[PDB]
């Protein structure tokens, strides 16, 4: 997945305010020590841009992650019972006609 | 196995109860595979009437009457002693 956080200024345009990440890539810390039970944060990326609405152009900092889902829970719950219940279906070939 | 994997978070690893569930799944299948082998090695389509050549009691049945309960008994003495202590 690609989950984003969209930081933006509401009332002040780019003529009234300016946004920047303080410290470049050393501006968002503590990401690597986050532990999720079913996901794993592969990468995070920081974007500085401007968006143009009808009322003007506003600054925007976009913070985003790259969550990758762990597989072994779904192997333990969904895939392997379906595999075993499919192996059970071919027991019937050995029973007499 | 499906209902036991509820009201706990979706962790990637396998708990002790999941190991117990795998061993029990195996013991309930090896039993099914044992019956499949017995039915592969069966012969006539008539049972004993209590009074022709009739079927015999399978040697796989007489071994699994002893080996399957003891191997589950050995597993319980291993599993419950290892985790209750830890
Ligand atoms: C999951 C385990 C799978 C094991 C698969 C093991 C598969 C395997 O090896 O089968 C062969 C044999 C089958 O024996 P079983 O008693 O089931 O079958 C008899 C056997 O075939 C005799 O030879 C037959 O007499 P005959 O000669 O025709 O006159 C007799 O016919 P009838 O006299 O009634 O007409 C048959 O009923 O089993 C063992 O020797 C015990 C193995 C125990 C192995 C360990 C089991 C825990
Ligand atoms: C998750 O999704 C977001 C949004 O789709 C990704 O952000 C995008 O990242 C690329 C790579 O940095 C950006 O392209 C760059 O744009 C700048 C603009 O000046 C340009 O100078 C660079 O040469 C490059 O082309 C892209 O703009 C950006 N998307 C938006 C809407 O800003 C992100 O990479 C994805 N992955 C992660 C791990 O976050």
């Amino acid at each position: 997945q690609n989950c984003t956080l969209e930081i933006e200024s509401y009332g002040y345009t780019t003529d009234d305010i300016e946004f920047y990440w303080r410290g470049d890539d050393n501006a968002v810390t503590g990401v690597t020590k986050i532990e999720l039970p079913q996901f794993s944060i592969v990468d995070y990326k920081l974007i500085t841009k401007k968006v143009v609405f009808s009322t003007g152009s506003y600054p925007r900092l976009s913070l985003s992650f790259k969550l990758k889902r762990n597989i072994g829970y779904f192997i333990l719950q969904t895939y392997m019972p379906s595999i075993l219940i499919t192996i059970l279906s071919w027991v019937s070939f050995w029973i007499n006609y | 196995s499906i209902s036991a994997r509820n009201s706990l978070p979706k962790v990637a690893y396998a708990t002790a109860m999941d190991w117990f569930i795998a061993v029990c799944y195996a013991f309930v299948f090896s039993a099914l595979i044992e019956f499949a082998t017995v039915n592969y090695f069966t012969k006539r389509g008539y049972a004993w009437d209590g009074k022709k050549t009739f079927n015999s009691v399978s040697k796989i049945d007489r071994l699994s009457r002893i080996a399957f309960p003891l191997l589950f008994g050995i597993f319980n003495l291993v599993y419950w002693a290892t985790y209750l202590n830890r």
